[PDB]
RNA sequence: AUGAUGUCAUACUUAUCCUGUC
């Protein structure tokens, strides 16, 4: 089963760590996918836009929060 | 592989932005796309160049600094003249440089947001467009006249103008205050 | 489902008010794009306490802008700003504006100039040549910002609320010439931004007392209400900016976050003082309080009625 | 027609002038007036490119009612 | 401070008939 | 040690400055940093010796013959 | 009840009721809920069908105080619409059925 | 054209809502969580009325708020999530009328 | 501590001492050395010291030549300021440019310690900036561009962020280059100016950078972005624009788009 | 290749494996050592082992062309020993 | 063909025809195309358009 | 930093040991290696400080004196709230020094 | 007339660093 990749080390280099930082090489809807992402966390993360956002639609607040939270994986589908 | 330019400029809303190093790029309508943003500034014109952005300016030759008035209102400059010509001290003030700080302080002439700095920027002092009814002072002066600009006395002859044909100018069908003659 | 209502008077008809009400067919949220609108007109019979359906004029967007100017109606539907007149049959629009960037969200009129909020992008100030029927815009913004509410101030100067739980006034320049014919040429500078914290929408500048002085009486969605004073004296500024500064060192909030990274959330704060975050010198330790007094150079009972000052001048 | 020469001038006159001088009888797309490197100063004589030809036959028409430093302006075809 | 504060009074005396009316 | 270095960059820059003015030197142009930069080379000169060193390689006064003939025609 | 964010069950029969939009509530628990005729669907109940609740008027909780304030951010207009000097804050605030028209004067009741 | 910004009516809106017995006595108090704002509550058994017992501006958007107490303890704590990158943990004061923060460790970046 | 007990011309004198033990080859004299011209400087006042601190033209680069700058910077601490920049200014002037260089690091480190205070100045040293930033020779828009650094962290939240978007743009050519000083230089720089001007401002500079077809421009505007993208990520969501979806994709969050 | 289709070997014999795994590797390295029987015991020693792993430490320790027979002899004997109900593969019930 | 600045880099000549269709003008030209005032309705039924009300009232 | 532009930093999680500076290398920063305006206090990592590798400087990593702190101009800049900074690594400093 | 690789000096920066040891 060769397989001849062995994406381990270099030189204590490079080794993304975070989530949501990006590359050079880094495509269009991989990166339209972490800004929704990025946008679902905000819209959790903070109470004052959550509460707009479900004041305007006839949904409830936990509903909107499992709705978002089911959304993120796949929220866009990955390009 | 990679469509053309015309095919990039045809499939573009705005086709004013697209430039030839575009299409050799991964993903062409995004790039058309962030290009033709509302407030995105364009990279800058080193990256096809090969001067490094300030090898340009080996033979212009500028002048040392220029001091702005609420500094030069101080008398320091003359005092620093003098102490290097004698060394080729002074004690003016304490209050007066705290008033020309604080009260005397002039707001310098700053830039927008998309206005990057140029491989030049200096020949270039282009300002608006001072069009047809709206002159300068001093041209004024070479002009002589005191407080309609004469050869808008011809522009009664020989007609309103080819190429600003939109003219309004004082007197003639535009029926005028300070230097503004037409608009 | 209505979204703007309007009650004024017509120039072609007498003195009967007529109240106007722009409402939409077929809408719910971003998914769902707007089908059809309708502008319903009512008579206000029996001096304003019967209404009578006199007529209701279809459209093709969605109407969220009713404003009287000039003694015509000036309606926004979506990204269409047109200046309807009062008719037998339906409302005929005189003057159309196809300007707009996404949506007109909002609109106040001027005596001479009209200020539209757009709903993703900055308001713009738009001038009427009455002469020609053609609506121009000669000045516009420079950030966008989600307009909510917006007030006039004065003839050059407007307050907007934003979203995003935001305050900014915008100044339009001295050298701006109305009279003209990225996006427009003369730009509107922001003399004042302040994060709120909370959804702003409603402001209106009035005397909430009578003999005291007007200020900015702003609302806020989480029930909340607030108001925004100038500053009468350049010494009284700079004390109160002191006494913010000694404030934001001495005693800090408890939810661990910064007084100026709060107010700067979204703009950058421009000549605002957060006074409820001075209100916090009589709570806070008396040993604090006396050496803030003492880098003010006053005592803390000249600093609390240097703070009821304000409060009496401006506020009940 | 489209450009024009334009004889007796004096140095304080610069390109800007000529640019706003010509412009307000009509806009001059390309702007020539030499500077002379080795005095540094200028002889005044210009050559104006227009958009077209007829902007450039007005301009023989009105053109010459320009005076620059009290002292006349040639403008003729070119 | 002094100065703006004999016309602070003022200021005040202003608000304060206000309130009366 | 500092002092009599300063006194000797200044002795070398009065030194060649005079060689300058005897040699009549028409390239020679003086920077706004104290260093030395070359007009008919279009280059840049790190001390007093780069400057004078500039006359066996990139010899600019053999490309003036093209502007010489374009000056004048005749020879 | 109404849409409340926030429940607290407190000591001595005390139900805290914070409202998402409108007046809050507090209701106190009076009764323990159990020991009467509504049906009380089992977990092993079998239903292939969801055990109808019928709408009951809460008879186990009685609100024992109410912090209706406010959450609207809708609209507000501050005029002398009364005959007194002082002007009055009209302002509509609510969300649905539990919008009001409350009319805000700066005073005491 | 410097403006100052004055609060008339406090935000009157819950975002959380907490029980448990805050003030360290028999009594069990109701912190409540408003959006600029916290907010510690205390109903009368007696009266049937909620007092206000303190108000204090957070000046930030309070996301989370929880309450906790250790083994054996008197008084539960007001462990208190806002959009800021630390954490504080409260212990609301009687002897002063004010929630003192017992720790406040920083984990991340604000907004 | 006392100061007074000795006469100024002793004092002065020991100045005209301390300057040449700034070729300590050990880090600590030179600490010492600093701190006391500071103190001296206080007791004298600045405009004196501050001059023979200028006569220094940073000829020896060897033991502490940018140190005679540090006290160019507490000096101009010790009494405001608010008096000593003009003299300096103006000796930007002077032809010689690693003095030139020199007092750019005078500005740097002068922000660095004066802080808040910088609120006023920054007007002043605007232009110069300007001049100092478009580039005679590298260093000048190294230094320049900690200057721009630590005049960003000083003046943060209070108002005055335009001056500093008008010297972003100067900033903003120097992003390319392999000269490891200028290029983590530039770093800092477009870091303070991050939380200075706030992240949209930037991010507007940074998108078109993202996609472009070069692997040049792609390498560092990513860098870029990335510096923008750690910190400050809960408040980049408002900021990203409209991308319309293509066909496997949904690119629109639509969220943004309910109206009540 | 084979190294694709999760296994687990809780539901499978250890016992029954040392064997085939010992002839294989006497047929591989030539003679008997004491650190590739003790690799092979590791690699089995969890619930949930790791195909491409012990195939890179094959690959490591041998040369890679008989590792990887033997990784695909391996892992179809455990396959036939999962996929049984009893936990035991095709070479235990003959004998 | 009247060139532009997204036009600059053309080369072929079928693709500038296309380009100076897009280009042209954008896509607006409707300032007055329905202000006309109907008065002959009366009702429920003012539908006409510039030209048209143009057309009526000099007719009558 | 300044000193050194090969070194890399540990940055891993925060404990509560704090952290302590060497009396060569007291008053320096950690992040921004300045001398003036310190706010905030430097922690150590759990790993970082064990037995030996207790009180020892983040920086110098000699015997530490007194307690490191982090710069102003760092921690507004949110680049204090990164993960432990101690000085893993050494190269191309103090190697060819001890030979001389 | 830039640019290219190339052996070879020369300035500049890093507040670089001189008691390190089993």
């Amino acid at each position: 089963m060769t397989d001849r990749y062995t994406i381990h080390s270099q030189l204590e280099h490079l080794q993304s760590k975070y989530i949501g930082t990006g590359h050079a090489d880094t495509t269009k809807w991989e990166w339209l996918v972490n800004q929704h992402r990025d946008s679902y966390c905000s819209y959790m993360g903070h109470f004052d836009l959550l509460n707009y956002f479900a004041i305007a639609e006839n949904e409830s607040k936990a509903r909107v929060r499992f709705n978002l939270m089911e959304k993120m994986l796949q929220p866009c589908g990955p390009p | 592989n990679r469509f053309t330019v015309a095919e990039l400029k045809q499939l573009v809303a705005r086709p004013d932005v697209v430039e030839m190093h575009d299409v050799t790029a991964q993903d062409p309508k995004l790039l058309v796309h962030l290009k033709a943003t509302r407030n995105s500034v364009p990279v800058p014109r080193h990256w096809c160049f090969k001067r490094k952005y300030l090898q340009g300016k080996r033979g212009i030759e500028k002048p040392p600094f220029e001091l702005p008035d609420f500094i030069k209102r101080t008398g320091i400059q003359e005092m620093r003249e003098a102490l290097q010509e004698k060394e080729e001290k002074i004690d003016i003030d304490y209050q007066k440089l705290h008033d020309a700080f604080f009260k005397w302080q002039t707001k310098p002439k700053l830039t927008i947001h998309g206005d990057l700095y140029y491989e030049g920027k200096e020949f270039e002092t282009r300002l608006k467009e001072k069009k047809p009814g709206d002159l300068s002072d001093e041209l004024r002066i070479s002009l002589g006249m005191p407080v309609p600009p004469p050869w808008l006395i011809a522009m009664q002859r020989y007609g309103p103008p080819p190429s600003y044909p939109n003219l309004k100018i004082p007197g003639l069908n535009s029926p005028l205050y300070g230097d503004v003659f037409g608009t | 489902a209505a979204f703007s209502v309007a009650v004024c008077r017509f120039s072609n008809t007498g003195e009967d008010w007529y109240v106007l009400v722009g409402v939409a067919k077929d809408l719910i949220l971003n998914p769902r794009s707007v089908a059809g609108g309708f502008v319903y007109t009512y008579k206000l019979v029996n001096n304003g306490e019967k209404l009578e359906f006199l007529h209701k004029t279809p459209v093709e967007e969605v109407p969220a802008a009713i404003a009287p100017f000039q003694g015509r109606v000036l309606i926004g539907v979506g990204k269409l700003l047109r200046v309807y007149d009062l008719g037998k049959k339906k409302l005929l629009r005189k003057c159309e504006n196809k300007h707009i960037a996404n949506y007109i969200s909002g609109i106040q009129t001027i005596g001479h100039r009209v200020i539209v909020s757009d709903v993703q992008e900055s308001f713009i100030w738009v001038r009427y040549k009455r002469n020609e029927n053609q609506l121009i815009i000669f000045a516009d913004d420079t950030y966008p910002r989600w307009v909510t509410t917006a007030s006039l101030l004065d003839y050059d100067t407007v307050a907007g609320a934003d979203k995003f739980g935001n305050i900014c006034v915008v100044r339009l320049p001295p050298n701006t010439n109305d009279e003209v014919d990225n996006g427009a040429s003369q730009k509107a500078e922001v003399i004042m931004n302040y994060h709120v914290g909370e959804t702003v929408l409603s402001l209106q500048k009035t005397t909430l007392i009578p003999g005291g002085s007007e200020s900015l009486v702003y609302t806020t969605l989480s029930g909340g209400i607030g108001i925004l004073v100038p500053f009468t004296s350049h010494e009284d500024h700079d004390f109160f900016q002191h006494v913010e500064m000694h404030l934001r060192s001495e005693h800090p909030p408890l939810c661990g976050r910064d007084h100026l990274s709060f107010r700067s959330y979204y703009f950058p704060v421009k000549n605002v003082i957060d006074g409820d975050l001075c209100e916090q010198f009589n709570s806070m330790e008396p040993n604090k309080q006396k050496n803030v007094s003492e880098e003010l150079d006053r005592t803390p009972p000249e600093v609390s009625k240097k703070l009821e000052d304000i409060r009496t001048r401006y506020a009940f | 027609d489209a450009t024009v020469y334009v004889g007796g001038l004096d140095e304080k006159v610069s390109e800007p002038l000529l640019w706003e001088l010509f412009l307000q009888a009509g806009p001059v797309v390309n702007t020539h007036m030499p500077k002379d490197r080795v005095t540094g100063q200028h002889q005044g004589y210009g050559f104006v490119e227009f958009l077209s030809e007829e902007d450039a036959d007005y301009a023989i028409k009105i053109m010459n009612m320009i005076k620059l430093y009290g002292k006349p302006i040639r403008v003729n075809k070119a | 401070k002094k100065q703006d504060l004999d016309d602070e009074e003022k200021t005040a005396k202003f608000i304060e008939e206000q309130v009366r009316r | 040690s500092s002092e009599s270095n300063r006194d000797r960059r200044e002795r070398l820059r009065q030194l060649a400055l005079e060689t300058i003015d005897i040699n009549k030197d028409p390239y020679f142009m003086k920077n706004h940093l104290g260093s030395y930069e070359c007009k008919l080379c279009l280059t840049l000169h790190n001390n007093e010796g780069s400057y004078l060193a500039h006359t066996q390689g990139k010899k600019h006064q053999t490309n003036l013959a093209r502007r010489a003939a374009k000056e004048a025609k005749e020879a | 009840v109404p849409v409340a964010a926030a429940m607290c069950v407190l000591k001595t029969g005390f139900l805290f009721v914070a409202s998402e939009f409108g007046n809050h509530y507090l209701y106190q628990i009076a009764h323990l809920g159990d020991d009467d005729e509504e049906p009380e669907f089992s977990s092993a109940m079998p239903l292939e069908d969801t055990f109808f609740f019928q709408p009951r008027p809460l008879k186990n909780l009685v609100l024992v105080d109410e912090l209706d304030s406010l959450s609207p951010i809708l609209f507000c207009q501050i005029a002398d619409l009364a005959n007194e000097d002082t002007p009055q804050l009209y302002v509509a605030c609510g969300r649905g059925p539990r919008s009001s028209l409350r009319v805000l004067r700066h005073g005491l009741e | 054209m410097f403006l100052y910004n004055l609060t008339l009516q406090r935000a009157t809106g819950i975002s959380f809502a907490i029980h448990g017995n805050f003030s360290g006595t028999k009594q069990q108090e109701i912190v409540v969580s408003r959006g600029k704002i916290l907010e510690l509550l205390r109903p009368d058994p007696n009266t049937g009325k909620v007092h206000t017992l303190l108000t204090v501006e957070v000046f930030g958007v309070i996301r989370s708020l929880m309450a906790f107490r250790l083994t054996g303890g008197t008084k539960d704590y007001i462990v208190v999530g806002s959009d800021s990158g630390r954490i504080v943990i409260l212990e609301y004061q009687p002897s002063k009328n004010m929630f003192e923060k017992i720790h406040q460790e920083t984990f991340g970046k604000s907004g | 501590r006392g100061a007074e007990y000795v006469s100024a011309r002793e004092w002065m004198r020991i100045c005209f001492e301390l300057l040449e033990l700034l070729k300590a080859h050990k880090k600590a004299i030179r600490r010492a050395t600093v701190n006391t011209f500071g103190y001296i400087a206080k007791a004298i006042g600045p405009h004196d010291v501050l001059a023979t601190l200028l006569n220094n033209l940073k000829v020896q680069e060897r033991q502490n030549r940018v140190c005679t700058t540090v006290a160019i910077a507490i000096v101009a601490e010790t009494c405001s300021p608010f008096t000593v920049l003009p003299a300096l200014m103006n000796e930007y002037r002077v032809p010689e440019l690693n003095v030139q260089n020199g007092v750019l690091k005078s500005l740097s480190f002068l922000f660095e310690y004066i802080g808040e205070m910088g609120k006023d100045y920054i007007y002043a040293v605007t232009p110069l900036l300007e001049d100092a930033l478009m580039d005679r020779d590298l260093v000048h828009r190294q230094t320049a561009s900690a200057v721009v650094q630590h005049m960003s962290l000083g003046v943060y939240g209070f108002g005055c962020e335009d001056s500093l978007n008008h010297l972003l743009n100067y900033v903003w050519p120097n992003v390319f280059e392999t000269s490891p000083h200028v290029i983590q230089a530039v770093m800092g720089a477009l870091e303070g100016l991050r939380v200075a001007i706030g992240p949209c401002r930037m991010l507007q500079y940074c998108l078109q950078g993202l996609f472009h077809p070069a692997r040049k421009v792609r390498d560092v505007y990513w860098k870029i972005y990335n510096s923008i993208y750690i910190g400050s990520q809960d408040a980049l969501i408002a900021h990203y624009p409209r991308i319309y979806n293509d066909d496997k994709n949904t690119y629109i969050r639509y969220e943004l788009d309910y109206i009540l | 290749e084979c190294l694709e289709k999760k296994v687990d070997m809780s539901k499978v014999n250890l016992e029954v494996i040392k064997p085939w795994i010992t002839k294989r590797v006497t047929e591989i390295l030539g003679f008997e050592d004491d650190v590739v029987i003790e690799f092979i015991f590791n690699q089995l020693e969890v619930k949930n082992p790791d195909s491409k792993m012990m195939q890179i430490n094959l690959t490591g320790f041998l040369n890679g062309k008989n590792a990887r027979e033997f990784m695909g002899e391996l892992w179809p004997l455990l396959l036939s020993a999962q996929e049984n109900i009893a936990g035991i593969p095709s070479a235990f019930l003959e004998l | 063909i009247p060139n532009t600045a997204h036009f600059a880099n053309v080369t072929q000549i079928e693709d500038a025809v296309s380009l100076w269709a897009k280009l042209k003008l954008q896509k607006a030209s409707e300032r007055w195309q329905p202000d006309t005032e109907e008065e002959y309705e009366d009702s429920s039924g003012n539908v006409v358009n510039k030209k048209t009300y143009e057309d009526l009232k000099r007719q009558g | 930093a300044k000193h050194h532009p090969d070194l890399i930093f540990c940055r891993k999680q925060a404990g509560v040991a704090i952290g302590r500076l060497c009396e060569k290398c007291d008053g320096k920063c950690v992040i921004c290696d300045s001398y003036v305006r310190p706010c905030t206090l430097v922690r150590i990592c759990d790993e970082c400080n064990y037995g030996s590798y207790q009180g020892r400087c983040v920086i110098c990593g000699g015997p530490g004196v007194s307690d490191a702190y982090y710069c102003k101009e760092c921690t507004i800049q949110e680049k204090d709230r990164d993960g432990c900074p101690k000085i893993v690594n050494l190269g191309s400093s103090k190697t060819d020094l001890f030979y001389e």
